[PDB]
């Protein structure tokens, strides 16, 4: 009975990552137009691409944390 | 109906073997020399510190610079104990959620008690942002305090949840190679997906910048 | 002395101090 | 996995921060 | 037995991968400048040649020891072996 | 895409030539080698014992660590500069 | 031990605020108890 | 039946982070371009992104707190 | 079974606070790109973000108060 | 059973106000970079700001009237 | 059981009116920034907004129109 | 119960036009800020924004076509 | 009970293509502002939009093929 | 009940893999506005897009194994 409820509560939990599938799409598309204006990539402009990536994947993967706990 | 993927059902085990050996082991990877010129394998460890000691120093510029000689020890431990575990059968202590709740709370509460022993009023009068309008005092100071106590949980749970999330895609994409005794063309493409994914899992160094730095901002803001 | 001589004999000319002297 | 009970690792983490404050303390000046 | 295991690392540092400075060790420091990396080289095939000042064979032996040490604990759980040998 | 196809063909030919050269070198050294055939058995006997599992990701985490040995020959200049 | 007097000038400087593991310790004790409590009721 | 509806009850409320999971991609994709034009980040131009991040990651874990309080 | 719908109803009703997640990621990022071009923040530039924060927040906590009032 | 379908759809409708929470963010966000170039604020900037605000509301409020229509 | 399929089709179809409510925040956000370049506003600058606003809401009402068909 | 599966699917597949609803709201949010630099209007500025609309709404309209086959 | 799963499955699997149209409006909404700055149409700019429509729709149209195998 | 539970956990997971299509709309699309300001084409400009294109797809092909993890 809850065997399906094990599934859909996990099956609905996974689509909360679908933000951060696009949220890193911003920060890499928004870097090349920050770069073509000003070619100083070895400075802190590329260092704000990864911290923006890591802080977005930090809110990315832990939405799949609640997916497995409903399963296991 | 050409390429049928397979799967294998097997328990994915974060067991707990003898840990207090495994914690001490990435200390002895780094030696320290008592000499002027060194021996060209410490010398590229000694240079790597003198970069990122010049970025957690520049922001603060206070007499809170005394704290910063510790924060570069915090970056080498989880910089190493996240990079050792990429090996075939190794075990990471920052996988388990236990010690990370002992890395956040003795550090996070070391910050709010830093200004409360010197300032005593204006540390948490940082709850007052601006030239106060009338309609939104109670809507503010129930918000900016609920986003303060989130910070220890926000600091530890972001580390444990994505480190272990790297390890499962290592297994599951890897385990689907072993159980791919069907058509042999697709075996290489799953293998080529792995050796890209192991390059992405050297963002386990990139996730230690986002632990020391939001500890600085959570130190620079309070002090 | 040598290039690779000592970590204390080079600690006469170039200085050391007490806690919290070198700001940068 | 969802492990349990926690009496483990955390007492073996603060012994490590006697090591790392011993090695990194002997570093030098540019 | 403490002076026994402590004299293992101080032999597998100053010869395999280490021999720092601080005179009373100055010519012992240049003993690592040639290095025993030429001795450590022949195990892989030839390919890790970059060990000159970033020394691979100095480090990649400990990490090859820590893998096969952790292969022993996992062996009890993932048995899988039939009444035979593999290919 | 045509340009990409031409480059791939060129790359394929060079690799074959390199392989032939390697084969000739291997052929020459046939008499004097007494190293590998002493130890090629323990990796043939233990591989007849237990060592097969879901660890084809053992090689790919050891394959990526070979590509960094390429840039390690430039890491000596970053090392020996200081 | 001499793992003290190398870093003893450092300790009473910042352990005034840094050595507040009491909160950490209190949390740990409580955590052990709840786990025991749920295994007591199974 | 109390247990099973809880299992899908927290599954729908997982995706409340999916707004903050990409809303943190925009504001850290808008300081790549505001530091590119005018290099004055050390003033307000970095502390307006973390203050942008605090008041937007206040709402990511805000909803998963409800998905816990519906579970136990 | 009556409480079973009380739990899954607030499960999707707090997804409406995610709309105040990604909608606030812009209006705090637009005070980055539009600050450097014109340093006049103590005038109505910061004040039109606080109006832009609060009145975007008011549709966040309103879809939180549905999840309380559906359950009780 | 009649209360089972009622209590889900009332929560299933109020995810429609999340999309209004997104579109309301740009209107106080683009006016930030709109006014930053051109300080002619008391003219038709703000008059085009208030019209933009109260029009995205009417695609969020219109579902909410339909959301209470489901319950009654 | 015959009534319960009426309300899921009522609740889930009304969700899609959120998306077009996000779209008319863009076009009314973009008219604020287009005017701040070139005050030729009462010409086809503003008229393209009422071109675009009617065309996006026509999609969102087209989403909402199936909510009255499938319920009845 | 056999008729109930007809009803549950189309209201779920309805929402695949919500993003395509906002996917035409931004192509008109460009031509405001695009034309206001370069008045070359009747030429291929407007003729391209026609093509972007009818292509994107068709991919929304095909999402409504599958809603009918689930309905029928 | 097999019929009650096949029809909710594909209609759930159609939801994602709304994500595709909401980005595919941007890839022509950047080419409107692209050509209106620098008339470089017949060269490589327009062909990128031909790649840009072809790429993101391949992220979209595969999700429709996911819906078919649930239906079949 | 077995094949009923499996498939509606599988279709509701594949929604998240078109949740990263809306990011490569920005990644492949914001190359346009960068290329027109500066034609340094075979520089890191097109190659930063590949760091965007295959990292945003890396959250797209993230969840697709997790869907096939619950197919079996």
């Amino acid at each position: 009975i809850d065997t399906a409820a094990k599934f859909i509560g996990a099956g609905a939990a996974t689509v909360g990552v679908a933000g951060s599938g696009a949220g890193i799409g911003t920060v890499f598309g928004s870097m090349i137009i920050g770069y073509a204006r000003n070619p100083s990539l070895k400075q802190q402009l590329f260092s704000y691409a990864i911290l923006g990536f890591a802080l977005s994947e930090a809110m990315g993967l832990f939405c799949l944390m609640v997916a497995f706990l409903i399963l296991f | 109906n050409e390429n049928l993927f397979a799967s294998f059902i097997a328990p994915t085990m974060m067991g707990l073997p003898i840990v207090t050996l495994i914690i001490m082991f990435p200390s002895l990877l780094f030696p320290t020399p008592k000499r002027l010129i060194n021996n060209r394998t410490i010398s590229i460890q000694q240079w790597l510190i003198q970069l990122t000691s010049k970025q957690m120093m520049a922001i603060h510029n206070q007499k809170g610079q005394t704290w910063s000689l510790m924060l570069m020890s915090l970056i080498m431990f989880i910089g190493s104990t996240n990079i050792l575990g990429l090996l075939p059968h190794s075990f990471t202590p920052t996988t388990q959620l236990s010690m990370n709740l002992g890395m956040a709370i003795p550090l996070w509460s070391a910050t709010v008690f830093t200004g409360f022993r010197y300032k005593t009023k204006t540390s948490l009068a940082h709850f007052l942002p601006q030239g106060t309008p009338a309609l939104l005092i109670p809507m503010l100071v129930i918000i900016e305090t609920i986003s303060l106590f989130i910070q220890p949980v926000a600091l530890a749970v972001r580390l444990t949840a994505n480190i272990t999330a790297g390890h499962l895609l290592i297994h599951l994409i890897g385990g689907a190679t072993l159980a791919l005794l069907n058509i042999n063309t697709m075996t290489a493409f799953i293998t080529f997906t792995i050796l890209i994914l192991l390059t992405i899992l050297e963002f386990a160094v990139a996730l230690i910048q986002a632990y020391v730095f939001t500890l600085l901002v959570s130190l620079y803001l309070h002090d | 002395p040598f290039d690779q001589m000592t970590i204390e004999d080079l600690n006469e000319v170039f200085p050391e101090t007490k806690l919290d002297k070198k700001k940068y | 996995d969802t492990s349990t009970w926690f009496i483990t690792i955390t007492s073996m983490i603060m012994t490590l921060f006697i090591l790392f404050q011993l090695k990194i303390s002997n570093y030098s000046y540019p | 037995a403490s002076v026994v295991p402590l004299k293992d690392r101080r032999l597998l540092e100053v010869k395999l991968g280490e021999l720092p400075s601080w005179i009373l060790m100055r010519d012992f420091t240049p003993s690592g400048i040639a290095g025993a990396f030429q001795r450590g080289y022949y195990r892989y095939y030839n390919k890790y040649v970059n060990v000159k000042k970033g020394s691979v064979a100095g480090l990649s032996m400990v990490l090859a020891a820590y893998v096969v040490f952790n292969y022993c604990r996992s062996y009890k759980e993932l048995k899988h072996e039939r009444l035979r040998k593999y290919h | 895409p045509p340009l990409p196809e031409h480059g791939g063909k060129v790359r394929l030919g060079l690799i074959p030539e390199e392989f032939f050269q390697f084969l000739y070198p291997k052929t020459g050294v046939t008499g004097p080698y007494v190293l590998g055939t002493g130890l090629i058995l323990y990796l043939l006997s233990k591989e007849i014992y237990v060592i097969t599992a879901e660890t084809f990701s053992a090689i790919s985490t050891i394959g990526v660590l070979v590509y960094i040995v390429k840039k390690y020959g430039a890491s000596i200049g970053a090392f020996a500069d200081k | 031990q001499f793992q003290f007097t190398g870093i003893k000038k450092y300790f009473n400087s910042y352990t005034l605020t840094g050595r507040m593991n009491c909160v950490l310790a209190t949390y740990g004790g409580i955590a052990l108890l709840v786990l025991y409590f749920k295994l007591r009721s199974k």
